[PDB]
């Protein structure tokens, strides 16, 4: 009984809703929209910048207030979108409910699938890892307070001054806590400011399990130093910008290293971000990835105060007492395999999405709608194409986006159960 | 990254290997100019 | 009604195949 | 004796002549548009497609030939623009003339950039090395034959997508070889082909001390069409360079030119072994046994890869466990460079501006046609100074795109 | 006579802060 | 499909575009059926330099 | 451009391997009298000898090397030397020919080959014979290749 | 933004121009048109004479 | 001159779907 508009718009509207309800992971990061819009396939790399407040200055004279900051970006790529490719039989297009039905089950597939992708980012990007022999539970004998070691880490480094910070709990771990589930849905919020706090604390199914690391005696090799750049030369001579999030360390040997662990060397410890004062919690660096058997990167740029070649500027950003000295040891984390809770700051994932380029209406045998999910943030394309191999219809609903880690070091991840 | 003036003295001129050859009788060409796009120009000079 | 009518234009603006003005009826409806 | 609109009118139009004129290079090579319009981020990392080589795809029926498509890409950085910031003063702007010997000699510093970075970077990672002992002349016994050695070697590969060929002398070489000039403009232009012009910024490729060095290992290099990032993402990768380890990179610089001995070019389109030895370009020595050399070596004979990949083979064969470097530049000598139509490209964007958003300063937007630059012109009243500040910035990004379509033609490289 | 006018012209176009136009009547001068 | 001839070189072919949902873009064919004879072999010579044995 | 490298693969691919009029010579092309090798002269007088040309001149192919050293301007010639408005051109798709390793071959034993109009099929029809190619029985063919 | 017209001639004329530009050998061998021309997939084998002597 | 108005004309044709006259256009632009 659908003819072909009812069904394009019937679709979008459950894609929409379904997908702006599901996922509340996607929501608390900050979504950002390219100002480029691009007609390419392949994305270009979007460096957006990254903003540290510059100290407030007070008088009526301002000319020499100079001091301006060292400006850098991060780098975020686009994947190639997230779809569902499924038959629209004849059963689905009978009626209203029945079409309503199945579209709100591809997006609750693709729903799934981007809060996957950003639980993903965050455990195996976090960099302040909290652990301890303990498991989280509500008496205060032998359990943890997943919360109040979290806040306290995050005051203490000073990274998130007023904003409010988001805690996500696996379901079991959000049942140890002591959080009641009655009058709430499935990811605990409450059905129901802005400006500032909204500090919420939500359960989230999707979060994976961090498998131990299977290295031991591993040590720095060498004496590294990194300084945070704005920009480099590429090998066509033209300026292009640092990624300094990442920094590339050399250690003894990378065996039993993956991408999802945890390190923390020993010598190095946390500075207060606004105060560069020395903190007593041992410096936390998370991999992303094995570059070599000898080479290993890591989240956050361990960016020594006592650096004497260090400028002014880039000694604004630093986060760590004494650069790697020449036989520190790691001192692995993750000691033990244990489902993940996750914790950031305001502007420590960021959601970048992008309309995909397609072109409608010029082949007559597909029939392609661009949507847009304005509450979350993904820019898609919906399409359906007539199958005789099926005798009914094909329906693809791909989803573009691209889900970016800036500010590592204001993700944090707390796995319990480190007992050795 | 402009053009050099070279003057030669007419012995040295002859020397160095330079035609008068749809020149003027100082070496110059008869009719943004070459200095500007970066060329030299030699002339002679009695 | 206002519902009746509302229903009745949103099933109009589906006919045709415009979201924009859908969703802006259905946000109506709420 | 100059108001704010003639200013402005005066500016832009000589800024446009002067760097259109002293600009020779620039105008050959292939101006690019992309639709990103970025806003002062550095632009982006403009991913720039490059042609796809596809098997034979023979067949009434071609069920699911059409996935296996590689579709390599490019990247160009834009980076900050080019400025000339400086002061006028009333002595400039008494005259018309005044002004536009100021604003002339602005625009010349700008052109004369632009013009350095085409020339260093068409001799810096220019592939189709072309050397001969003997230096360039018209004397068929002891002289050289640059123009017909480049346009062979660009024919035999199959690299010139037929629009014709650019050819740069320095102009020594020029007077060198047989060529008019008296009939032609400055450059040699008209107002083997007729492309042939010189340009006096074309740099000298100086002397590499490297000897006796070695491949280390056995590497295959193989087309990729993306990579997964830190993020997870999916970001493409540029497939003109090739990380390759030697035996030790002592005395490599950022232009020499090596050829691995033993290793042959092939015909881009055709896939048939030619005569000439494979020559590569390398662009940066990462430690001091790693270069990377501009064209990456993909083999024919090379099982690993898969025919989509082999459709982008460029080489004889790969490199073995201990071939010779051979390198190519021997002798201290001014470069020729010459590249097919697409071989290098100059993209640009319109530069960000909210004109008459801000009073205070006036900005125009000023867009060069022959050259594919895109400028900005600002002028602020300093009180300071008693004077007018003003502000010429160009924003371009050159691209060598399909290095392996950039030659050099280095003579008198005798030993 | 055509070429004064054509100065004239280009020349209030100038002092209107038309470029275009200012290059257009150029390019005829010449 | 579009069914077009090159008369300069005497082969036949056709031009065909289809809209795919699999790939979200619109495949493209190009066809050309022609079948090259070498009628007299005799006719066709073959130019070898350098052999030198 | 792709289509046009399959034809062109194709066509001198198939003149390579089935050409028979084969001209050799130890020195290399060019335009020394004295100790080059002139492929143009050779090709002409070897067609004209042997009479297979109607009247109507003859093509000659030229690999850009060889066209190179053969002292052909170009500079008044189309990319490929075609006088755009002797028709001697270069093609860059000729392929190399590689070496035959068969050095002792002798003929079998004693045949003799005639033209045949027709032959029949094993339905029983007449077909026409493909009078080209004749099957010679040799004492080895190690080493011998299309 | 190629409407299905232009995409279709555009196409037609670039394919046409290009090969008939790039296609030297192609154009100096004699184009023969098959006499029976029929809409059958089936490759025939086609029996063209040759000079009687 | 004329040539912008034959541009026109190709331009039409292309948009109909005729390469013949598409093609014949071309070459008496060129």
């Amino acid at each position: 009984a659908l003819n072909e508009g009812q069904i394009v718009t019937l679709a979008v509207d459950e894609i929409i809703e379904t997908i702006s309800a599901i996922t509340p992971m996607a929501q608390k990061a900050k979504k950002y929209t390219p100002p480029a819009a691009s007609m390419q396939r392949s994305s270009n790399t979007i460096w957006m910048p990254v903003e540290q407040e510059s100290p407030t200055q007070e008088g009526w004279d301002l000319t020499d207030k100079a001091t301006g900051l060292l400006e850098l970006n991060v780098a975020v790529n686009m994947g190639e979108p997230d779809n569902d490719f499924f038959q629209l039989r004849a059963d689905d297009l009978r009626d209203e409910t029945a079409y309503r039905r199945r579209i709100q089950s591809a997006a609750r597939k693709l729903a799934n699938n981007v809060e996957l992708k950003v639980a993903n980012m965050a455990a195996e990007m976090g960099s302040l890892v909290i652990t301890s022999p303990d498991a989280i539970g509500t008496n205060t004998a032998d359990a943890w307070n997943f919360v109040a070691d979290a806040e306290e880490i995050m005051f203490s480094r000073e990274l998130n001054r007023d904003m409010g910070t988001s805690y996500f709990f696996n379901p079991q771990d959000y049942k140890k806590a002591g959080y009641d589930l009655t009058k709430r849905d499935i990811f605990g919020r409450i059905p129901e400011r802005q400006v500032a706090g909204f500090d919420d604390v939500l359960r989230s199914p999707k979060l994976p399990v961090l498998t131990k690391s299977t290295a031991t005696g591993i040590t720095v090799s060498g004496a590294q130093s990194f300084k945070p750049v704005a920009w480099q030369l590429d090998n066509d001579g033209n300026k292009v910008n640092v990624d300094n999030r990442f920094a590339t360390v050399t250690l003894s040997a990378t065996t039993g290293m993956k991408r999802g662990d945890k390190i923390s060397f020993a010598g190095v410890k946390f500075l207060g971000q606004m105060a560069k004062n020395v903190l007593a919690q041992d410096a936390t660096f998370s991999v992303v990835r094995v570059v070599d058997g000898t080479h290993v990167e890591i989240t956050p740029k361990p960016v020594a105060l006592d650096d004497v070649s260090l400028s002014p500027e880039q000694r604004a950003y630093a986060n760590v007492n004494t650069s790697l000295a020449d036989a520190m040891a790691v001192n692995i984390l993750n000691v033990k395999d244990a489902r993940t809770n996750v914790f950031w700051a305001d502007d420590a994932i960021r959601i970048v999405s992008q309309p995909i380029p397609a072109n409608h209406e010029l082949f007559a045998g597909m029939k392609t709608t661009s949507f847009s999910i304005p509450d979350v943030g993904l820019n898609g394309i919906f399409a359906t194409q007539g199958d005789i191999s099926t005798l009914s219809g094909l329906c693809r609903i791909a989803l573009w986006y691209g889900v970016n880690a800036t500010r590592p070091e204001a993700i944090g991840v707390g796995l319990p159960g480190q007992t050795a | 990254d402009m053009g050099t003036s070279y003057f030669f003295n007419p012995q040295d001129y002859k020397k160095a290997g330079y035609d008068l050859t749809k020149r003027d009788i100082f070496g110059r060409i008869p009719e943004i100019q070459r200095q500007v796009a970066g060329f030299d120009d030699v002339l002679r000079s009695p | 009604a206002n519902k009746d009518a509302i229903r009745k234009q949103m099933d109009a603006a589906a006919s045709k195949g415009d979201v924009e003005t859908y969703r802006k009826l259905k946000a109506k409806l709420k």
